[PDB]
């Protein structure tokens, strides 16, 4: 049993999320089919199900907005999330959920979990358009490091002194501010006595705007 | 239709190799049957189903982990905890519409350390810019739980402040946060005094960095 995903995933907020699951192996009815959508750095949350009749259960935090369909001709399952915001902006996995079970006087789904998943396609919403960052130093045991603010998309690679520092570096996760764009930290602690003779540059790399800041006391 | 929701407890489980961890999921309402189930979610990977049907293992699970409980009350048990099973487990409940818990991070166990806090006012060149960024730095500290509170000229601050964290470190086994203020050109310019005021349980009393504007 494999699990395709696909879609796209930099949109605009006012705008439809479309994503599509496609699946390989096994019987595509008989099972219950589930999106589920995590936030970078949060919890999972379940968005929603569908079987092969059609017959839809969503999440009623986003009843009013999502919509789960399904294509039996080509084993495939769709979502659409409309009015998009900054709070959609996730992880999104399809899931194979329970089986159905038939019996002359009962039929329903049973052991609704969720296994495999799909790899997971990443949905960013934002408005704003590709951008190079703005490389700016954080001036000073001593800690010194370098501000890189206002870019998009991610990533952002950074280094120090071409590679020789990278004991005591810390480079934190990327924080999308409300403009739409990203910002940035990275920081490295020094003896205090290398601030005078030792030369410390950042190597700031954005390569989707193909884009050294010396930081100096 | 009916809404059931799971709390997982406790939040953050610090543990060394070796010991036993206990996580539990209380149901505001009862989970029927045995419909339950565990995930474990490794950073940057997918969940994994690692157990289903309250107590029933999934294929390629090791016999470190098993399920108990009913009703109300869940409990998932790790005999023997590896540098693997270092990571998040949610509980999901499908007795009625599925829903997941908040999550609970097993993470490896140190001695407390208390954190070097730095602060940088904004360059030149960015206030040049037209935007100022204050950074207050709190560098290797141990737990995770701080608290960074911003004070321009005693005035206290909230929403105009973001956070970030650093992953536990493969070697000393600490954090890293860093708290980024954004103001304007102009309402940095209007105030002076800018202090940032750090709280930590390996903190006596609450450490506070400031700077002057122009300083």
């Amino acid at each position: 049993v494999q699990l395709q995903q696909w879609g796209a995933g930099l949109l605009k907020p006012s705008e439809t999320l479309s994503l599509t699951c496609a699946v390989y192996g096994e019987s595509f009815s008989a099972f219950s089919w589930s999106w589920i959508r995590q936030p970078p750095g949060k919890g999972l949350e379940w968005i929603g199900e569908v079987d092969h009749s059609g017959s839809t259960n969503y999440n009623p935090s986003l009843k009013s907005r999502v919509t789960i369909s399904v294509d039996t001709s080509k084993n495939q399952f769709f979502l659409k999330l409309v009015s998009l915001t900054a709070a959609d902006t996730a992880v999104y996995y399809c899931a194979r959920g329970g089986r159905k079970v038939y019996h002359p006087y009962w039929t329903g789904y049973v052991n609704n979990c969720f296994d495999p998943w799909g790899q997971g396609t990443l949905v960013t919403v934002s408005s704003a358009s590709t951008k190079g960052p703005s490389v700016f130093p954080l001036a000073p045991t001593a800690a010194l490091g370098c501000l890189v603010k206002d870019y998009f998309p991610e990533p952002v690679t950074v280094s120090w002194n071409s590679g020789a520092l990278t004991s005591g570096v810390h480079t934190f996760p990327a924080v999308l501010q409300s403009s739409g764009l990203y910002s940035l930290s990275s920081v490295v602690t020094v003896p205090s006595s290398s601030l005078g003779t030792q030369t410390y540059i950042c190597n700031v790399n954005h390569k989707p705007s193909n884009t050294d800041k010396r930081v100096e006391p | 239709v009916h809404e059931i929701v799971l709390t997982q407890s406790p939040g953050t489980l610090s543990l060394s190799p070796g010991e036993r961890a206990t996580l539990s999921c209380r149901a505001s309402q009862s989970v029927s049957a045995k419909n339950l189930a565990w995930y474990q979610q490794k950073p940057g990977q997918a969940p994994r189903l690692l157990m289903y049907g309250v107590s029933i293992k999934n294929t390629g699970v090791s016999d470190r982990f098993s399920g108990s409980g009913s009703g109300t009350d869940f409990t998932l048990t790790i005999s023997r905890l590896e540098p693997e099973d270092f990571a998040v487990y949610y509980c999901q409940q499908y007795g009625s519409s599925p829903t997941f818990g908040q999550g609970t991070k097993v993470e490896i166990k140190r001695t407390v350390a208390a954190p070097s806090v730095f602060i940088f006012p904004p360059s030149d060149e960015q206030l040049k810019s037209g935007t100022a960024s204050v950074v207050c730095l709190l560098n290797n500290f141990y737990p995770r739980e701080a608290k960074v509170q911003w004070k321009v000229d005693n005035a206290l601050q909230s929403g105009n402040s973001q956070e970030s964290v650093t992953e536990q470190d493969s070697k000393d086994s600490t954090y890293s946060l860093s708290s980024t203020l954004t103001l304007s050109k102009a309402d940095y310019e209007k105030h002076k005094v800018y202090a940032c005021e750090v709280t930590h349980q390996g903190l006596s009393s609450p450490v506070t960095k400031s700077f002057n504007r122009g300083e």
